[PDB]
């Protein structure tokens, strides 16, 4: 079950290649034997891991995802394309292509949102190859995701132009970049269970963006996924200037210290409107890095806890990323 | 004792827009794939048919309207002329 993706595709390809060569050399390439080879491979590919729902679609998705990630460096773009072309041979034989599409969409979504894809051209070439192999249907959700990412550049340019075309140049005071994703195509269904009071520094960008975006699209309604959202917080309060890549919740917590050197759990909760679990995890992720101190004999967090900004914070790198699991 | 704005990010994504009625070209719910497409989800065309909206402020399954454009190009929900303006699944 742990390396099913790689081993499954390679094993099916070896079997396929052997028999194509046999049929061409010994059976004069007869289409009835080729059809028998294809039926045999279809019955074989529809394999499911022990106690699991059919995993071949998930495995093919994980494999293709591994080939499409930047980690295939040491392999050229051409070798990845040959490996993917071979993968398409296997992909045709999957019964539940929509299941592949939703797992691939989940892997591809994470690859696209976090920029883990080797090249956009390789992802598109893959989606077009899958389209030639399985038809439009199979790529419809994937093609829409890839389309949302490609149209996101024009959407950001439209937003920057929307701001420049208002009678007053509305300087956002922050660099704002955004990706708007279609909910029927994407497997991003995490509605924010916290009415996160967005920091004042972000609020202007958020409201101008909601006004701007609502003009163009429809269907299942995407909404601020503040937990997937990140930004940079620069600490100028220390003897060395530090830049922390932080989540929007971490950012909000750190931004509360702009109002005071000490902040209570309740003030952070009232100002950020985060739920207790995510606020606690957020604060904890700042405490573990020692960016904040806990003024209670416990270094760990309760509703009565007060936090003090760590005036003695030091890190080995001037720029660092606090990765909370919110992404 | 400073921590001030220079280059933040964060992300707020979209207000709303669901279409509540039925695609008059085949008479099935506008947000699902069209009847010919949902019934044949294994066909090369099927999953493509999500919501497409016209200047008519009415919407249809993308293949049904693209097929219907062989007929007079009017929306069968209000008979106004069709031109694609919004999209959604």
């Amino acid at each position: 079950q742990e390396n099913m993706p790689t081993l499954f595709v390679e094993s099916v390809l070896e079997v396929h290649g052997k028999f194509v060569q046999l049929i061409n050399t010994v059976l004069n390439g007869d289409q009835h034997f080729m059809s028998a080879l294809d039926k045999a491979l279809t019955s074989v590919v529809n394999y499911r891991e022990p106690k699991s729902v059919c995993k071949a679609p998930e495995l093919l998705a994980k494999y293709c995802d591994n080939l499409l990630k930047k980690s295939a460096k040491g392999m050229t773009e051409n070798e990845v394309e040959d490996r993917l072309t071979s993968f398409i041979t296997v992909f045709k034989y999957i019964d539940d292509k929509d299941v592949f599409q939703k797992f691939y969409a989940r892997m591809l979504a994470k690859r696209l949102i976090h920029g883990l894809s080797m090249s956009m051209d390789s992802e598109e070439a893959m989606i077009n190859k899958l389209k030639q192999a399985c038809g439009y249907e199979f790529t419809s959700k994937l093609h829409r995701m890839y389309t949302d990412m490609s149209v996101s550049a024009d959407l950001n340019n439209k937003f920057n132009n929307f701001i420049k075309n208002q009678d007053t140049v509305i300087d956002l005071g922050i660099s704002f970049q955004i990706y708007v994703l279609q909910a029927g195509a994407w497997p991003l269904t995490q509605a924010p269970s916290s009415t996160f009071a967005i920091p004042q520094e972000l609020e202007k960008s958020v409201q101008m963006f909601e006004l701007f975006y609502s003009q163009h699209f429809s269907g299942r309604k995407l909404t601020w996924l503040h937990y997937l959202c990140t930004g940079e917080v620069k600490m100028n309060y220390l003897g060395k200037p530090y830049v922390a890549m932080v989540t929007t919740y971490q950012m909000a917590v750190l931004l509360a210290f702009n109002n005071s050197e000490t902040v209570s759990y309740k003030e952070l909760q009232d100002s950020t409107q985060m739920n207790e679990k995510e606020l606690t995890k957020t604060i904890k992720s700042l405490l573990d890095v020692k960016m904040i101190n806990h003024d209670s004999e416990k270094e760990d967090i309760d509703a009565e806890s007060s936090f003090s900004l760590n005036m003695n914070f030091s890190s080995k790198r001037t720029k660092f990323k606090i990765t909370t699991s919110m992404q | 004792k400073r921590f001030e704005v220079k280059k933040w990010n964060a992300v707020a994504l979209w207000a709303w827009d669901i279409v509540v009625d039925n695609c008059a070209i085949c008479r099935n719910h506008i947000m699902d794939l069209c009847i010919e497409c949902q019934a044949n989800q294994a066909s090369a065309t099927s999953e493509e048919c999500t919501v497409a909206w016209g200047v008519c402020n009415h919407a249809f399954h993308f293949h049904c309207i693209s097929r219907w454009l062989k007929t007079r190009q009017v929306c069968p929900l209000d008979n106004r002329e069709w031109e694609f303006q919004k999209y959604g699944h």
